[PDB]
């Protein structure tokens, strides 16, 4: 199954954050879809879900700001939150929720089958003059599938694409048979950026570091890869930076010195 | 928006057993039907347990859930290095379709082989210099435990301004990596004769040096 979130990575304060989840592999009319978020370094927070019948449930502390919509034909769920503040900067996940209705009788009461069957009775020895009631159905929920999530930043500062500079290997950056090389992704906003190497064909020995917020207010990070030193004249190495907040993709050839 | 209570962090050695508790009242955990989720950085959350004790698809047998009234427990037996993650419990309050998540627990897997770090110091590229900027990039990788201190030098004199350092984080091979930056102007860069990145790790200090009069 697949759940893909989409929307703006940057929302100005007091504006309305809006995200859309495109679904495939379960039909939006059978299973129910919910939204979960998590602020950086905080715990998961339930935002709400929409039932197959179109009914919506919201978190009690955020219902005045939330709103979920459905479109079964296009298979798209929508989430909205008004008066977006800096506390709303988080990663927003699109999920599928699964329910499970359990029937039960009130306390002390018993079923007719355990002794007319579906009803709960007050006395099984009589099963006639005893008081009769209906069973109580209560359902529980668990999240089954999670989307990759979308990092949303609530800020007044403006988007800025990244500058990509090469971290080239030299006669001092080597370590015998292996050499380290990378590219520096400088001055971008907001988060995040994604780096690969040779269009994903180079995954062995790759690491991308967490970003850092500079004094200028922009983010920067690095991505490094270790390759055989004997290949620095035969194999070309390209780092593929991706910045969805600005719809920018940069391919930078790393040349040995 | 009640927050179920979990310990902020637990620990355990390789191959040993670890338990994570999830405290609640009689109206959300006391009802039962508690689920557990695993969050590894760089990955989407992974549903481990649902309905107190049932495993999800593709969940190994070392992951097991249980409940005892108002406190449910997730137990991970034969501990592995890939089990280092954040774990969250959850339950619906009075079956109102709204669910509450736990405070979260960070798991640490100890007993892993110690490793000394390798350090690489890149001088500012020609492209960055042509843009009237200069950033020294000090990359540290393949070390355990993930505790290092980074110092910058200019002609052996300490430098504390214009330095940014990331907190150590896990690599793909369960070892740690960190990065440090020294943002200078091209005039500051061409000024001194050398700049150094000093990395201290377990009674050892590796120093890498770059000179503007080089490659």
């Amino acid at each position: 199954v697949q759940l893909q979130e989409s929307g703006p990575s940057l929302v100005k304060p007091s504006q309305t954050l809006s995200l859309t989840c495109t679904t495939s592999g379960f039909s939006l009319s059978d299973n129910t879809v919910g939204w979960v978020r998590q602020a950086p370094g905080k715990a998961l927070q339930w935002l709400g879900s929409i039932t197959p019948s179109g009914s919506t449930n919201y978190n009690p502390g955020l219902k005045s700001r939330l709103g979920i919509t459905k479109d079964n034909s296009n298979s798209q769920v929508s989430l909205s939150l008004t008066s977006a503040t800096a506390a709303d900067s988080a990663t927003y996940y699109c999920t599928t929720v699964h329910q499970q209705t359990r029937k039960s009788c009130p306390d002390g009461w018993m079923f007719g089958f355990d002794c007319g069957s579906e009803d709960c009775v007050d006395d099984c020895s009589d099963i006639l003059s005893a008081q009769t009631l209906s069973p109580i159905y209560t359902n529980a929920y668990h999240v089954d599938a999670w989307g990759q999530g979308l990092l949303v930043t609530v800020s007044s500062a403006s988007t800025k694409g990244p500058s990509v500079f090469p971290l080239a290997p030299s006669s001092k950056s080597t370590s015998g048979g292996t050499a380290a090389l990378g590219c520096l992704v400088k001055d971008y906003f907001p988060e995040p950026v994604t780096v690969s190497w040779n269009s994903g064909a180079l995954t062995s020995g790759v690491h991308t570091f967490p970003a850092v917020l500079q004094s200028s207010g922009l983010y920067s990070l690095s991505s490094v890869v270790t390759v055989p030193s004997s290949s620095l004249g035969t194999q070309t190495y390209i780092c593929n930076v991706n910045h969805k907040p600005s719809n920018t993709k940069v391919d930078k050839k790393v040349e040995p010195k | 928006q009640a927050v179920l209570n979990q310990p902020s962090s637990v620990s355990g050695s390789l191959g040993q057993r670890v338990s994570i508790t999830c405290s609640g009242s009689s109206s959300n955990v006391g009802n039962g039907y508690v689920s557990w989720y695993q969050l590894i950085p760089g990955s989407a959350p992974r549903t481990l347990i649902y309905g107190d004790t049932s495993r999800a698809s593709g969940v190994p047998d070392r992951f097991s859930g249980s409940r005892s009234g108002n406190t449910a427990t997730l137990t991970i037996s034969s501990l592995q290095a890939e089990d280092e993650a954040d774990y969250f419990c959850a339950s619906a309050e009075d079956s109102s379709s709204n669910a509450v998540f736990g405070s979260g627990t960070t798991l640490t897997v100890l007993g892993q082989p110690k490793a000394a770090p390798s350090v690489t110091l890149f001088p500012p590229s020609s492209e960055e210099l042509q843009a009237n900027k200069a950033t020294l990039v000090c990359l540290i990788s393949d070390f355990y435990p993930g505790a290092v201190t980074v110092a910058w030098k200019a002609d052996s004199s300490p430098v504390k301004a214009g330095v940014e350092t990331t907190t150590p984080s896990k690599q793909s091979n369960n070892k740690y990596a960190a990065s440090s930056y020294l943002s200078l102007t091209p005039e500051q860069w061409k000024s001194h004769r050398s700049y150094s990145c000093q990395v201290t790790h377990e009674g050892s200090t590796v120093e890498k040096t770059v000179a503007p009069t080089e490659c």
